[PDB]
Order: structure tokens, then sequence, then C-alpha cells
């Protein structure tokens, strides 16, 4: 996804 | 005072509050592009947000994926591809999950799907999309919104991406499009989305128009649509007939005689300017197609062999019912406005000129009767129409064959230069100008  | 909040302030009447929200969103695209996009897609994806918010969210996304300036657009598409594949996979996921969850119209998601796709499809980056878009439309359970917004997305994709990049999916798409167009479809809105989608998919359905089995179905579907009670669907349907006629002239024999003629003729007579505009466009398109054919035909005359395609002279065969409508249409004059406006009147006249250069000589004997009966009419409109029509037939009939007609007209053609009506005076001028020019 966008993060981690 | 979040993102939803900044977005809604993008429509606030307060000038200060707008430039504010606008600045925020600009740096957000600059200093935080990946996150910003995932957030906006999240807003857009949530049916719990305001139409104001969603539409705004959608506009921001679409704005960071495309521009009307080819250069800027190129730059944006690259910037997007350069973004983390996982971030994009999330924005794509949200944008898509939106379809069918919007109550407003049009869809703000389809503009984003079309945005990302135009950058990703030409690089095999979102290979799943089309199958998904087609399944959305053809699923027997799909909602009335699911089909409508999906069809808008398919429509935008076709419109802005090289048709060269869909011919290998042309059958899948066309199925979905024709699906939301067949009369059985309850919603005219879906029917409308479907019909504008088809308009941009003709560029790569060539393989489908060739199979007589399918071309007859497409044509029937389009025709039944020019009969739709929702004027928008009609106009859209007539728009296809106009494009089909320039992209598939060689296959129009079967329908032209028993269908097109009737439809387009009536369309030209419609009280609704947008519909009349299409009717006219259609027969101008014919003249055009037929004029290039006369060339392609003449060129093969020298090479002593037959041309690749042959004209069927539909234009010359309709001269009987076209002329009176065109001349009659020149009566719909614009007393007050824009010599830049494209109204039936402007259309008709350009069309007439085309009809002239087409049915060269056989244009005069059909136009004269109208010119005669009206050149001296109380109504400035008809008086201008007559002078107009005479100015249109000037280029088509043999230069020699015209001179005698110019003989008897010239007298009156001058008077009119002193006619009260500024419009008539302007017209008369144009006409007389063309005479002195052409035939020395």
């Amino acid at each position: 996804g966008l993060f981690g | 005072m979040e993102l939803i909040t900044i977005l809604e302030k993008t429509v606030s009447p307060d000038r200060l509050e707008l430039e504010a929200a606008q600045k925020f969103l600009e740096r957000a695209a600059v200093e935080n592009l990946p996150t910003f996009l995932v957030e906006l897609s999240r807003v857009l994806a949530n049916p719990g947000n305001s139409q104001v918010a969603r539409v705004a969210a959608g506009l921001q996304i679409k704005n960071s994926l495309t521009s009307k300036d080819p250069d800027i657009k190129a730059q944006y598409q690259q910037r997007w591809l350069a973004i983390d594949a996982n971030a994009r996979r999330e924005v794509k996921n949200y944008v898509l999950h939106t379809l069918g969850t919007e109550t407003y119209r049009p869809s703000s998601a389809s503009q984003c799907v079309a945005g990302i796709a135009c950058a990703e499809i030409p690089v095999n980056q979102w290979p799943e999309l089309i199958p998904q878009l087609v399944a959305n439309v053809t699923n027997p359970n799909s909602t009335e919104h699911m089909k409508e917004s999906t069809l808008e997305a398919i429509g935008y994709i076709c419109q802005d991406i090289d048709p060269e990049q869909l011919q290998d999916k042309s059958n899948e798409i066309l199925t979905a499009i024709i699906q939301g167009m067949r009369k059985e479809e309850p919603s005219n809105n879906v029917k409308l989305a479907a019909t504008n989608a088809l308009l941009n998919s003709l560029e790569f359905t060539k393989a489908n128009f060739d199979k007589e089995s399918e071309r007859h179905f497409i044509m029937q579907v389009v025709c039944e649509a020019t009969q739709c009670p929702d004027t928008r669907v009609r106009v859209a349907a007539l728009q296809n007939l106009v494009k089909i006629m320039s992209l598939y002239y060689q296959y129009m024999e079967t329908y032209m005689g028993p269908a097109l003629f009737a439809i387009t003729i009536e369309a030209m007579k419609s009280d609704i300017d947008e519909v009349a505009l299409q009717g006219i466009e259609f027969w101008s398109n014919v003249c055009d197609e037929e004029m290039d054919l006369a060339i392609e035909a003449s060129e093969a005359a020298e090479q002593g062999r037959p041309p690749e395609h042959t004209s069927k002279f539909y234009a010359k065969g309709a001269l009987q019912y076209l002329v009176p409508i065109l001349t009659q249409t020149l009566t719909k004059q614009d007393e007050n406005d824009d010599d830049d406006d494209w109204n039936p009147c402007k259309a008709a006249g350009v069309c007439l000129m085309l009809l002239a250069t087409c049915c060269e000589d056989d244009i005069v004997p059909h136009v004269l009767p109208f010119i005669k009966e009206h050149i001296k009419n109380p109504d400035w409109r008809y008086r201008d129409a007559a002078v107009m029509a005479f100015g249109c037939i000037l280029e088509g009939p043999e230069p020699s064959q015209l001179k005698p007609l110019v003989i008897q007209a010239m007298p009156t053609l001058i008077e009119l230069m002193k006619d009260p009506s500024v419009v008539v005076r302007d017209t008369a001028a144009w006409t007389v100008g063309r005479i002195c020019e052409l035939l020395p």
C-alpha cells in the first residue's frame, strides 16, 4: 500500500 | 479542518478562502504527491462524503494525471508512472471501487480511471482494468449506476487513448458498449453513457464493421437509439451515424436507402437545434466522402484501372429533399448574435456549398426557385436566405454555365447592397464578392  | 474541509473550500464563494484551499492543494501535489493521491481517492471512494467533496477530490486526481497541453500531459503521465507501484495500486483500487457508489452525475471516478489508464495502458501497467470494466457492465446483477459510470469510464478511455491501443480488446469493449445501448436497457442514462462510448470506439471496431453479422447489429442498435425519447441519447445516436458515415461509407448501402435517409432527413427538420445540427453534419459528411471519391476515382482514370472504393452518389440522389430543407434552414437567421456561433443556419449554408461542389451543376435548378421567390421578400430573413443560397451555389456549377445566371442576378444583387438590413447588406456583399472573384 501507500505506507510500509 | 481536514482534507474534506480544504476540498469543499475550493467552491466557497469567498475569494480569500478559495485561493487559500488552492495553495494548500498545490503544495500537497508538490511536496506530498503519493500520499495526497491516495487520500483524495479515499475521499472520492467514500459514498459517505458530500457530492461537493467527492467531485472536488475527483477533480484534483484527474488534474494530476492530465492536461490539454500535450507537453504538460506527458509530464504528468510520467510523474505518475514514476510513483511507487504500490501507492498507485492503491489509488487505482480506490478510484475503481468508487464506480457505482456515486449518486451525482456525471461520474467523477470515470475521469480518473480514464486519467490513470491513459498513462498505464500504453505500458501494460493496469492489464486488469478493461476486463473489470467489461464485467461491470455485463454482469446481470450490475446496478443502474454500476453500468452507467463504468460506461462513462470506458467512454473516456476510448476518447483519450490511442485507438491503436485497444484494437486487441475491441471485441470485449464493444460488447459492453452495445450492451448498455440495446433497447432492453431500462435506463436512458446508461443508454446515453453507452452511446457516447460507442462514438469514440468506432476508430477500432473496423474488424467488427466488416463482419456483416455484427455491422447489422451495431447499425440496428444505433438506429433504435435515434428514436430515444431522451433527446440526449438521440443526439448521441445521430452523432454515431455521422461518424459511421465517414468511417464506413462502403457499408452504408443496406441501411442508407431504408433507414438513414429517413432518420437524418427528419433530424434536419427537428425543432431542436442540436438534432438538426447532426442531420446536416451527416449529409455534409456524405458530400465530403463522395468528393474525395470523385478524386480517388479520377486518379484511377489516368492509371487506367478501377479505384479501390466507388461512390454511390447518395448526395446527388437526395438533392431533391436536401436543398429545400437547407434553404429553408437559412431562414433561421441570427438577428443579434455571434457570427462565430454554429447554429443550423451556419451549418446549412456550409452544407449547401458542399452540396454545390458535389452535385455540381444539378444544384442550381433546385436552388433558383427559392432564390427567385424570396430575393424580394418583406422578411429580412428570407431576403437574406435567398441572397445567401445564391452565394452558396456559386462554387460548383461550371464557371461558364453560371455566368448567364449571374447576368440576371447582378441587378438585384446590387440593390441589396443598399438593403436596410445590415445582415442582408453583409450577405449581398459576400455574394457579389465571390462573383467578381471567380468568374472574371
